[PDB]
């Protein structure tokens, strides 16, 4: 088995003299488990808040680019995506946020993403997940690995960090990218606009429920037709039925609505399509193979480009073995 | 079916 390097990498050697991050020094630095300076660290958690910060809550950019579901911190199934979906060098990627818990390596999926980003601020998008908070990164074993691998400082960083990550994107002002979907509060582009997102996500509310938004546990085969209704699967926010969204997106004219959150089998689901288009009105992707180690459910990735919708799939990659609570 | 353009690739190891 290969050994992690003690060598941490420094500024210098990350950045170069035009101050741009070298990913492929990076990339394989992380893929022989190698860490980097906690000033380095910093500088690209930093560096990423920064650009984020200047984002909108509800991005709206027209141009080709690949959906990535859930990542859960595996790194190790991250590097295989890009393989799969391409070189971010020249390919524009999407992340629906959870980049973040239940992987051991969090923090190298968050410099990662955070490095690709200022390097491809204008090819990378990264969005927030209801992961994407304190309270549960704090109960997560997230905390704990920046406390063991790093400090409580960068921990902090990446918080305050996040809190400057976009809640939602529309891709061709026609797909509605978001990590849980539609709110009852919120029935317009608008809605959102007029939100905060520099701040931690609520127990309930509408930042909140677009969070941990979730399909009805009958998304297709309904008695009652309820709109909305209580989550008392996730213990939280609310449930979308298919009569629900496809509301939502006539009133905003929308094509369909891409998230994840939901972990799949096959790495995507498309749920009933519209009775006037032969499209999907909702689409979950998820692109964390072998779930909980346990599940060996597959990954994949949407890629719209030039009014085409191709779904590539991957399976799991090879990662070593940690205990839980890293006992 | 889908009215506009698709398609899909394949994985990368078939398990059933």
């Amino acid at each position: 088995v290969p050994f992690p390097p003690s060598h941490r990498l420094t500024a210098k050697e990350v950045f170069d003299n035009d101050g741009k991050p070298r990913v492929d020094i990076l990339k394989a630095h992380l893929m022989k488990e190698g860490r980097l300076e906690e000033s380095v660290a910093l500088r690209i958690i930093t560096e990423g808040a920064s650009i984020l910060r200047q984002e909108k809550n509800l991005l709206d950019i027209d141009a080709p680019v690949t959906v990535c579901g859930d990542i859960h911190g595996q790194f190790f199934d991250l590097m295989k995506l890009f393989e799969v979906g391409g070189s971010p060098a020249n390919t524009r990627y999407l992340f629906l946020g959870d980049y973040v818990d239940r992987g051991y390596f969090s923090i190298e999926c968050v410099l990662y993403l955070w490095a690709l980003k200022i390097l491809y601020p204008k090819t990378l998008f990264l969005l927030r997940g209801n992961h994407e908070c304190r309270h549960l990164t704090e109960y997560f074993t997230f905390k704990q690995e920046c406390k063991i691998k790093y400090s409580e400082r960068v921990y902090d960083a990446c918080m305050d960090a996040f809190d400057c990550l976009p809640l939602a994107a529309l891709m061709n002002q026609q797909f509605l990218c978001v990590h849980g979907g539609l709110s009852p509060e919120i029935n317009t582009l608008d809605d959102i606009r007029k939100l905060d997102r520099f701040k931690e996500p609520p127990a309930y509310g509408p930042m909140c429920d677009i969070l941990w938004s979730d399909p009805l546990e009958d998304f297709g085969n309904e008695k009652t037709q309820e709109h909305f209704t209580h989550n008392t699967v996730r213990g939280c926010s609310y449930f979308y039925s298919y009569p629900a969204v496809c509301e939502f997106l006539q009133h905003n004219n929308l094509l369909s609505i891409l998230r994840a959150h939901e972990a799949q089998d096959a790495g995507y689901r498309m749920y009933r399509k519209s009775q006037t288009t032969g499209f999907p009105s909702l689409i979950t992707i998820f692109s964390a193979p072998n779930y909980l180690d346990v599940y060996n459910n597959k990954a994949a990735v949407l890629k719209y480009e030039n009014n085409v919708m191709n779904i590539r799939q991957f399976n799991c990659s090879p990662h070593p073995y940690w205990l839980p609570n890293f006992m | 079916g889908p009215h506009p353009v698709i398609v899909i690739t394949g994985p990368h190891e078939e398990l059933e």
